[PDB]
Order: structure tokens, then C-alpha cells, then sequence
């Protein structure tokens, strides 16, 4: 094992991901915040730093609803052979009745 | 998100949907004993047209 | 006594689901 | 043209509206919700990691000339 | 590239999760080359009653 | 105009069905309107 | 409570 | 680095009791006009 | 001549802008849980520390 090199430890990898995208966002709702606050801002960008937060604060309604229609659309394509490709139908083994039935084909032509 | 963690969450999974079976069993007792329980599921139709 | 059938306007037996988010 | 009516639904729990819970597995809605890791060198790579900010950069060299001029006029 | 794609997905069905991948329903062009579905089941839920 | 004074249910399989517009499954199911054959049977006189 | 941020409240959320 | 055969044992469990489809004995009054109507409905 | 004094058919009104709920059978909806949050997340711990 000494021999061996080190791996990148991929579960520590994804959460500094994830954590770094929270941080950014926070970071970019307290920036929009503050653009709008102050009243030495230019109206071309105290506005439509109020929407940018409009639009920030919106995100997990967003996701949300972004959810329920995907899962929605993943129930469409649920056709009980993909889950279940060990489904039992029907079988049935040749019984006497069907030589009689045959034979009687045969006779009555 | 190791593996003490990534087994603690299928327990936490799996003794969900057991309660969802009970549940699931329950409204089907239910309904067999002529009372009109809902299911996981809507209820279907309704008396128009279909019935 | 009136009684309304399932063809009165506002009581119908198809009942508004509500999403999980609400 | 010959509709009836339902009479009543007695409802187990789970199967009602309002019968969702956080704590309820998200076997689909693949959004997920991940835990943040609270480890202290993970800690200073997300502080370096992280991009900026105007006013916190101002605020920043602010305090540290403001901390800088307390320590020089707190020695004599 | 088979190789890990076809082990993390090896993994995903052996946990028994499901559903679409996380990191690319997540984006903004999967809602525009997808607007042929979501026109229809924006409709079916908004009529159902379900939105 | 007349307000909606009733309830009123179509099934979900009929959820296609819209007013002022023909879909494929009307002229599939019922063509003698939509070949040019007869001039008495028209989509206007169908939709009518 | 003060009227620089009474303003701002209900316009950061109309509720 | 996980111990997949317990990860397996559990997720077939998981499996077993997914709510993926209706059983047979919950599937209510089967009205068969109503699936040959939505068959030609050409929806999904 | 003004219109609507021009003769028009006899006919019942237009039923166009009416609400039509429908009849969904039963396995139609999948099953949900986990309610969404749609509060933002609180990072104050994090910027904090």
C-alpha cells in the first residue's frame, strides 16, 4: 500500500462541490441585496438588481416544480418490463384435449 | 456519503416503504370490507359515465 | 330537502389534488 | 347522465393531501440535498475557493488598515 | 469512460435508487431541447389539477 | 353568452379534444368529411 | 422599523 | 469501497416493497371501453 | 345595415370558455413524497466559522 500512490477522495470531492455552489449563491443574494439598498445606485441597475434577486429567491419553488414534472414524466415510461423483466405470464402445457381436438379436425373434413 | 452513512440512509429507505405496505394493505382490507378507504393511488373514476 | 347531484356547479366529486410543494 | 356521488373516503395516513414529510425518501425528484462537510483544511480550500465580493474586499483592507493602525498606536 | 459509467449505473440499480441524472437535469438547455414533453405534461397536470 | 351554470367532466383519454380545431383521431375516425368526394360534406359542415 | 427599510420590506416581498 | 453485497441484500428489499405499479387486488372496478378508448388516444 | 340587426341562426349559445375538469383512472399520477423545500437554504453557520 505504500507503494501504491494516493487517490482523490471523490466523496469529499462532490461535497465541496455542492458546498461551494451554496456559497456562491448566498454570496451573490447578499451582493444583489446590497446593489439596491444603497441609494447611490443608478435606477438602470437598482431595478434590475431587484429582479435578479426576484429571480434568486425563486430558485427552490424552481426546482420544485422542475421536480414534479420530471417525476411525472418519469412515471410515463414506467412499463412493468422494464422493472420487472422476471413477469410470469401464462403457459400451458399440451393436454390430451388438443390431439382429440386435432383428430377430430382431421375427421370431420 | 461513505459507507456507514450510504447503508444508514437504505434503512432509513426501506423502513419507509414497509410502512407504505401496511398502509397499502390496510386500504385494501378496507375496501374488501365494504368501506370505501382511498388508496396510495387516487381514486379513479367517478360515477360519470365510467363508473 | 334538496340534495344536489354530482352535476351541480361547484360539487363535484373529482376533488383538487394538491401538488407537494403547496 | 346518471352520475353518483362518493360517499366518503376514511383515509390511512400517508394517503391524503398535506401527507408529505422532509423526512420521506426522494426515490425520484432527483434533486438532492447534500451534506455540507465541516472539515478545516476542506474549510480553507472553500475560502479560497470562493470567488469575491466588492464590498467585502473594500470592508476587508478597511479593517485591516483600521487593525494595523491600532496595533501602532496601542505600542507607544 | 465504460468502464466508470457503467459502474456508478451498476451501483444505482444494486441500491435501488432511480430516476434522471442529477447533474444534467440541473441546467437550463434540458427544459429547451426538451420542450416537446413539457408543453404536453404542463397540460395533463394543469387540467387533472394537479400544478 | 351564458355562464357556466353545470358541472362539467370529459374523461382524460379526451383531453385532445378542443373546440375551433380538428384533431388526426376525428379524421381518422370519421373521413367521409375531409376527402373531397362529396361537396355537401365539408370540415366546416363538421365542425358545425 | 425605520422608513429606509420600511419601504424595501413589502417591495422585497409584496406579502 | 462499500460492502455492496449487504448494499444489495438491502436494495432488493427496497425493491420488493417500491411502490412501481398497482397489484391486482387494488386495482378497482377494470373498465375495459375505457382502456380501448385511451389506447387510441395517442397520448403517452 | 348595422350588424347584429342582420338575421342570425337559431341555435344554441357558444359553450367555448367553459372549465372542463376530466376523469383520470387510477394509475395515471405516480405516488409522491418528500414535500420540496422551497425556502433557500441558511448559510450563516458556514460564513460564520
Amino acid at each position: 500500500p505504500g507503494v501504491l500512490p494516493v487517490g482523490i477522495d471523490t466523496h469529499t470531492a462532490t461535497d465541496i462541490y455542492q458546498t461551494l455552489i451554496a456559497l456562491n449563491l448566498d454570496t451573490t443574494v447578499n451582493d444583489c441585496l446590497d446593489k439596491l439598498l444603497n441609494d447611490e445606485c443608478t435606477e438602470s441597475t437598482r431595478e434590475n438588481a431587484l429582479y435578479d434577486y426576484y429571480a434568486l429567491q425563486l430558485l427552490p419553488l424552481q426546482k420544485a416544480v422542475r421536480g414534479h414534472v420530471l417525476q411525472f414524466e418519469w412515471h410515463q415510461n414506467s412499463l412493468l418490463t422494464n422493472t420487472h423483466p422476471n413477469f410470469l405470464s401464462k403457459i400451458r402445457n399440451i393436454n390430451v384435449q388438443d390431439a382429440l381436438l386435432t383428430n377430430q379436425l382431421y375427421k370431420n373434413h | 456519503f461513505s459507507n456507514k452513512e450510504y447503508i444508514s440512509r437504505l434503512w432509513h429507505t426501506l423502513k419507509y416503504y414497509q410502512d407504505l405496505k401496511n398502509t397499502r394493505m390496510k386500504s385494501i382490507t378496507s375496501t374488501s370490507q365494504k368501506i370505501p378507504s382511498a388508496s396510495i393511488w387516487g381514486n379513479g373514476y367517478s360515477g360519470y359515465g365510467n363508473g | 330537502k334538496r340534495v344536489p347531484n354530482p352535476n351541480f356547479l361547484g360539487n363535484c366529486n373529482i376533488k383538487d389534488f394538491k401538488p407537494p410543494y403547496i | 347522465v346518471d352520475s353518483k356521488l362518493l360517499p366518503k373516503n376514511i383515509e390511512p395516513p400517508l394517503t391524503s393531501q398535506y401527507s408529505t414529510r422532509h423526512d420521506a425518501p426522494r426515490g425520484l425528484f432527483p434533486f438532492e440535498s447534500y451534506k455540507p462537510s465541516v472539515q478545516l483544511p476542506d474549510m480553507a480550500k472553500l475560502k479560497k475557493m470562493m470567488n469575491t465580493s466588492d464590498s467585502e474586499s473594500t470592508l476587508y483592507k478597511y479593517l485591516k488598515e483600521s487593525k494595523r493602525k491600532y496595533d501602532e498606536i496601542t505600542h507607544p | 469512460n465504460e468502464c466508470i459509467a457503467s459502474t456508478s449505473n451498476a451501483l444505482k440499480v444494486l441500491s435501488g435508487d432511480e430516476g434522471y441524472n442529477e447533474d444534467m437535469v440541473r441546467r437550463a438547455n434540458f427544459y429547451k431541447e426538451n420542450e416537446a414533453m413539457l408543453r404536453e405534461n404542463i397540460e395533463v397536470i394543469l387540467s387533472n389539477g394537479r400544478m | 353568452e351564458i355562464p357556466q351554470a353545470h358541472e362539467i367532466v370529459i374523461p382524460s383519454y379526451s383531453k385532445w379534444f378542443n373546440l375551433e380545431k380538428i384533431h388526426s383521431i376525428e379524421v381518422q375516425s370519421l373521413p367521409e368529411f375531409f376527402t373531397n368526394r362529396i361537396p355537401s360534406k365539408t370540415p366546416e359542415v363538421y365542425m358545425r | 422599523l425605520s422608513t429606509n427599510l420600511i419601504s424595501k420590506i413589502s417591495l422585497l416581498r409584496p406579502s | 469501497g462499500y460492502d455492496i453485497n449487504y448494499i444489495s441484500k438491502i436494495g432488493e428489499k427496497i425493491d420488493s416493497n417500491k411502490p412501481i405499479f398497482l397489484f391486482a387486488p387494488e386495482l378497482g372496478a377494470i373498465n375495459l371501453h375505457a382502456l380501448s378508448m385511451s389506447l387510441q388516444s395517442k397520448n403517452l
